[PDB]
């Protein structure tokens, strides 16, 4: 099956070519050098952390 | 959580 990892923070947001929202994910137990852009539809129960990002930007 | 790809 496909692998899930704990999210510490949402640090940024962009639109891809296709128009889909991508989020820059800080992974819990890792630092910024390991942040990755993930499709919105890769995020599980991250609504509160998307709220926090939107409040900070 | 997120799928990492
Ligand atoms: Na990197």
């Amino acid at each position: 099956g496909e692998e899930l990892y704990e999210v510490e923070r949402i640090v940024d947001k962009r639109k891809n070519k296709k128009g889909k929202t991508e989020y820059l994910v800080r992974w819990k137990g890792y630092d910024s050098e390991d942040d990755t852009w993930e499709p919105e539809q890769h995020l599980v129960n991250c609504e509160e952390y998307i709220h926090d990002f939107n409040r900070r930007h | 959580f997120a799928f990492k790809a």
